[PDB]
């Protein structure tokens, strides 16, 4: 939009499945490096985890003491369980719809992480919820930790242009997240 | 005294630190009548399967934590050759019979010097799906090498990761939180067990009978017992002692009954 | 006293073994297996049928299948889902309205004392209504039978085929209950509380017994399909394990520490 | 003709634990026989008597053993109250069968095992104090209670049988009540003499604890269990 | 005998009430025997 | 006076199969005697034992026999799974009594008859395979199963008795379930040597198949029948 | 084994005849004729009389006859039409409103197991209501009697003649049922499941037995004809064959292949 | 005896309950005898 966004948000929808048990020390490094880079008070961020229960580990806040208290909690999260990536998206969909009712034309950004890709009965709902969150007005990015089908994340993200490996992920999302900060008010 | 040689067929095994043969649930678990769910004559024991089958098992390092188990299914290790455990003429008969009804007799060897400490918990744990990934498929020989020891996480304590069926796109997939093939790691000593302490013995001796929901079970798809070597106390030594002691096991089926002969099992 | 717990057998001592003491008198036998499971407890709250049903099709059920969910109660202490036996037990934490919420069940009072592997017993089923002045009926079909799902037009009224049969359809009086004891009818010799084998069925899954059940009850209202009401009526199924036997000791569930 | 009856006030009442049968529905079913299955639990006290592991908070990752430091201190190395609701008893078969009941009676049997090296020599004092106003911490305050000295040697286990010292014949199995210094008192493992290890042996060995039931441990009054194992 | 106080009179027969097994042809014993 | 009763929770319940009588209404009726009628069915297993015809789809006009071509092929001439819901068993008395039940137990007895000319000489292999992952088609894959060779001669029938090989004591009589390669396996009629006919004899004779029940075929658990014979 | 099926008698073998095997143990006797028909099943849903009826006149019934159809339940497993015994069973596929739709019946659970020709048994008749809070009554008249069709004015109220009689009129309590066992009252020694002779009656038709029935029940409401209600009330008739005997084995119905 | 579990006590007499035939004056036998 040519009108600048009154708010700007960020959602770290993070996998804590059994598949990321040997990779949580790399996922946690990716989240802290994006939180301690964007220190602007215009940007709020929320930490959503999912293995079996999609659980909001930190609400949509901006207080850098709370986010530091949020990041001290993500370091001590034990991976394990299934991969319910649709319930990672439902906690963000309860926050986009809650923040579309403020009169502020904000901008929701969603970052997803997955090693163990989803079964057919679970990929059907995570593709459905990612269609639901885009209808709520979000921009879904799908950051990929180690080996993953791009096609299984092509439906989840906006396109194949929005799927990134995790080593290139901070190299990608350095200016991709920053592109809308200058676009904002 | 503590020197018991257990001769069986053409394969005998010695031990000089024998605690005793922990016979399970009965006085003699070798005595076993034929199955009552067959109207043919069973293939009983014969002198080419009445013998021990030594196969290796992964080493026990200092890196292993407490309660990290390592499951060896029976007869499921004869069929996938788990730990170099070729079944010989037992697996050559197990593939050709549809139902099989035997009771096991295992023995786990691990030689610790008197300057090591540690305590494996060897137990014949009935009816568990511990060899199966939380995603259905059974573990191959590579995945038993890629982890070497399965950590007792919360998914094993709650039974959250036992295999399930895909409910499909119709049902909303429920948040699975519990399943009855859990391990309570503190209560594995209810099973027929001995503790392989680093200061009393080097060989535990468990002798279990046939148990199962039917009077004889299928040959390819049974897991009615599961050898389960669990670390209660981690290994510790000073620098210079023999690092990474090996663990072996020795499985002998007592009184099998093979029913339902057919050709060799093609999937 | 001096012992060896590596042996695997520790003899249960008393106070008089090490010290000067005496044996306490035996209190009671309430730990008897035939005494301790012979008491009723709730199993599953199921809806009450008001027409000829469609039994839940086996998994993986795809979308668009017009079937009737949450009406059949697979009478089993093991975890079920969608009236069919399962392995894991799943409860919906935040049940959003995408997809059909599958009615799961479990016997909470059983597994906290199911310190064994195999369990065989008769089953007394009491089906208590959860509705004021409900005249319902409790159909049933054994372990290994299926539901007869159609309707036969008697006198221009679609009377379904679950009014009659060779299996017990007990009719309740209004404001009353239904109670009857079911025998052990499964083809397995015992019911596996914990099962480790694979069921060679529609695609094989480890740890899932095929015939570990006493059957499946369902509640219907004795009126034809033209007399269908609007609101949903529930009924509650209590269950008692008559003449219980249990084999092969095993574990009790992991009580957490948080 | 008609026998003139008089039905009581509890007519048409469904009581869940009525000690009585009910009407059959589908009888004359011969079931397949279970003569082949061994190991029938006739009584659930065949499993409280089987010793299971305890769980001690290390100095949800708990540890069934007590690491023994080389530093002298005149407090017990581990100490836990004898109450079968205490969280060193949740995952024993004694404390998880009895938490599903309301009363118990008899002797808890705490089995130890020294899982250190064979060349270690040491002694451990094992004091059960009855409920006092203050938990005994000094070795001299625990020498006076019910103790027993365990010498580490060839045989590596010791079964300290906790006596049943209580006024009431059946103790309450669940002390979740307005609480004090808890009856029934405290078990406490004191190291009497330090563990003398030869050179090139690991410091801090491990005393693996068990908890079984005695030959006179008896339970009474089933209650509805806590269903919080499933959440 | 179980949780059954009916010591006096069984109306239904044993085959109808219970479910007996068909034919194939106190002292709490331990569940593990060291031999 | 009044006997104090206590009616149960199933009072005034109409259960359809209550194993009990009810009140007469119009009694003292002497019925005319049936001593003259012969052949009383005491038991419906007197009719499963009577062999009835099967129905094979020809190479609603089905055929009770198997036409035997003169062309060599190493597949069974006819093959059908041993399941009493299979449509080669709908109109036998074995498969239409047992489809009105829920379980069965025992030996299906497949009787053959060579209805060709008297001057024909040939042999037929008759293999019952237990449930394998793949249906056996080669003669060498069916030589290994339970077979029997039938030589055509003076006597012109052969009663291949299918064994009861199953884990469960009573098999389910109706496999309409999420299906696989079906237990209980496959019967299969292989022609071993070709039928050598003299000149001026009809090519392709006919093996008329029957299907009776054994002397130990037993049924259990009546269910409501399919009423679709009437539409 | 070597046999001759042209002989007509094939001896029922076992596994031990040709092979090495054994006899399986006898499972159960649920195929016993006296056990297998001694269970209740639905027969016919009949309307409930509210005045003095007119019994259906015999065939061929012409138009204009004011009679009462669908009220009488000729208690027979054989196919009936218009409360009179028939040979063929007819169900209306697309029942357009030209002419009176004749209430047919059949015992679907009987003929699928009626593998015999002659069948004699007592009859337990349970008449379950299909209406909430219906106080009805179940009249009856034996095989070979007729319905008494008029009314006698008691106290300026047309009480019909089917309230009294020498045949059992069981009155139901409100919300209750009627259950009574009827003896074998037909003049034939047995009931022909299949009959091949001709009934020398009103014009003779092959294959139609004249007295193969246990009688005819009908439901009425115990009020005089001035207290007639408006809506039509139904009742359902269940039937159990007590003490069944069966003779002369025969065929089971043709299960199609489409 | 049929589907009758009342082994103990018949209230009504045999003529009223059942319907006996008036007078004119296990082992499953085959229904066809080859002679
Ligand atoms: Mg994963």
């Amino acid at each position: 939009s040519m009108a600048c966004y009154g708010g700007f948000d960020l959602y770290f929808i993070l996998d804590k499945s059994g598949s990321v048990l040997h990779h949580w020390n790399e996922i946690y490094y990716f989240v802290e490096q994006l939180a301690h880079k964007f220190i602007s008070p215009q940007l709020r961020m929320s930490f959503i985890v999912f293995s079996t229960r999609g659980t909001t580990l930190m609400k949509l806040t901006e207080d850098r003491e709370q986010i530091r208290q949020g990041l001290e909690e993500l370091q001590k999260v034990l991976p394990g369980g299934d991969t319910y990536m649709h319930e990672g998206f439902e906690r963000a969909s309860e926050q986009i719809y809650y923040e579309n009712r403020q009169g502020y034309r904000t901008a929701s950004v969603i970052i997803a992480l997955t090693d163990g890709e989803l079964h057919e009965d679970l990929f059907f709902y995570s593709e459905r919820e990612a269609n639901r969150s885009r209808d709520l007005g979000a921009i879904v990015y799908a950051v990929g930790v180690k080996d993953f089908n791009e096609t299984q994340l092509a439906r989840i993200a906006d396109s194949k242009d929005h799927v990134f490996p995790v080593n290139d992920g901070f190299q990608a999302l350095q200016g991709i997240i920053h592109s809308i900060l200058k676009k904002s008010c | 005294d503590r020197v018991t040689t257990q001769t069986a067929g053409n394969t005998a095994i010695n031990t000089q630190s024998s605690l005793g043969v922990l016979c399970a649930y009965v006085e003699d678990p070798t005595k076993s009548d034929p199955p009552s769910s067959s109207t043919d004559q069973p293939t009983t024991t014969f002198t080419a399967i009445d013998r021990w089958y030594t196969g290796r098992l992964n080493s026990w390092t200092k890196a292993v934590k407490t309660f990290s188990f390592q499951a060896v299914p029976l007869p499921g290790a004869f069929l996938s050759r788990q730990g170099g455990l070729n079944g010989g003429a037992f697996t050559a008969t197990l593939h050709r019979h549809f139902l099989m009804k035997c009771g096991w007799q295992v023995q786990v060897q691990c030689n610790l010097t008197q300057f090591h400490q540690g305590a494996l918990l060897v137990a014949m744990v009935p009816e568990t799906t511990l060899d199966v990934k939380p995603d259905g498929k059974a573990k191959s020989l590579q995945e038993l090498n890629e982890e070497q020891w399965v950590e007792m996480s919360d998914d094993y304590r709650t039974g959250k990761n036992m295999p399930f069926q895909s409910l499909g796109t119709y049902y909303r997939p429920p948040n699975w939180t519990w399943g009855p093939n859990f391990i309570n790691p503190y209560q594995v000593t209810v099973f027929p067990h001995q503790i392989l302490n680093a200061r009393t013995s080097t060989s535990v001796d468990i002798n279990v009978p046939y148990i199962g929901e039917t009077p004889t079970q299928s040959s390819e798809t049974q897991n009615s017992w599961t050898l389960l070597v669990m670390v209660l106390v981690p290994l510790d030594y000073k620098e210079g002692a023999t690092t990474d002691p090996e663990i072996t096991f020795s499985v002998r089926p007592t009184s099998p009954y093979f029913n339902g002969l057919r050709n060799r099992y093609t999937t | 006293s001096t012992d060896n717990a590596e042996t695997g057998v520790i003899e249960a001592g008393n106070t008089d073994t090490d010290f000067s003491g005496e044996l306490a008198a035996p209190g009671s036998n309430h730990t008897n297996v035939k005494f301790l499971f012979d008491r009723s407890r709730l199993l599953n709250v199921i809806k009450v049928l008001e027409k000829d049903a469609v039994f839940p099709r086996p998994f993986p059920t795809a979308t668009g299948t017009q079937q009737d969910d949450g009406y059949f109660c697979l009478l089993t202490p093991r975890p079920t889902v969608a009236s069919r036996p399962a392995t894991r037990f799943g409860l919906y934490v935040s049940p959003s309205d995408s997809g059909v919420l599958a009615n799961t069940s479990l016997d909470f009072n059983f597994y906290s004392l199911a310190c064994f592997t195999y369990f065989r017993s008769d089953l007394e089923v009491t089906v208590v209504s959860l509705e004021p002045d409900l005249e319902f009926a409790v159909g049933w079909f054994p372990s290994g039978s299926e539901y007869q799902a159609s309707s036969f037009v008697y006198d221009q009224l679609h009377v379904p085929y679950h009014f009659t049969g060779r299996t017990p359809r007990a009719f309740a009086s209004k404001g009353g209950k239904v109670s009857f004891v079911l025998p052990w009818n499964s083809v397995s010799s015992v019911l596996p509380v914990r099962w480790g084998g694979a069921s060679k069925l529609s695609s094989a899954t480890r740890g899932l017994p095929a015939h570990a059940d006493w059957g499946t009850i369902y509640a219907f209202i004795p009126r034809p399909n033209e007399k269908k009401s609007t609101a949903v009526k529930h009924v509650a199924v209590y269950i008692r394990y008559k003449n219980a036997r249990a084999w092969c000791p095993s574990m009790l569930p992991f009580r957490s520490y948080k | 003709g008609p026998i003139p009856t008089a039905p009581r006030e509890n007519s048409l009442m469904f009581l869940s634990t009525t000690p009585d049968d009910t009407v059959p529905a589908y009888g004359n079913v011969r079931t397949p026989p279970v003569n082949y299955l061994p190991g029938e639990i006739t009584d659930l006290l065949q499993l409280a008597r089987i010793p299971t592991l305890m769980a001690f908070g290390r100095v949800d990752a708990y540890v069934p053993y007590v690491a023994v430091p080389t530093q002298f201190d005149d407090k017990p190395l581990i100490s836990f109250p004898i109450t079968l609701s205490d969280p060193v008893y949740q995952n024993t078969l004694v404390g998880a069968i009895s938490s599903n009941f309301a009363n118990y009676r008899g002797c808890i049997q705490i089995t130890l095992t020294f899982c250190g090296p064979m060349m270690a020599r040491g002694k451990f004092l094992l004091s059960y104090s009855p409920p006092n106003g203050t938990q005994p911490q000094t070795l001299s305050e625990a020498m006076q209670c019910t103790y027993s000295i365990w010498d580490i040697g060839l045989n590596s286990s010791w079964t300290f049988v906790i006596p049943y010292i209580s006024p009431s014949d059946y103790r309450e199995t669940r002390a979740i009540t307005n609480s004090v210094y808890s009856a029934d008192g405290w078990f406490s493992l004191h190291k009497l003499t330090k563990i003398t290890l030869p050179p090139d042996c690991p410091q801090s060995p491990c005393i693996l604890f068990f908890a079984s039931a005695g030959e006179d441990y008896t339970l009474r009054l089933p209650v509805d269990c806590n269903p919080s194992y499933v959440f | 005998r179980g949780n059954n106080g009916n010591m006096t009179f069984n109306y239904y027969a044993n085959t109808y009430q219970n479910s007996v097994d068909f034919s194939t042809s106190g002292i709490l014993n331990p569940l593990g025997y060291l031999k």
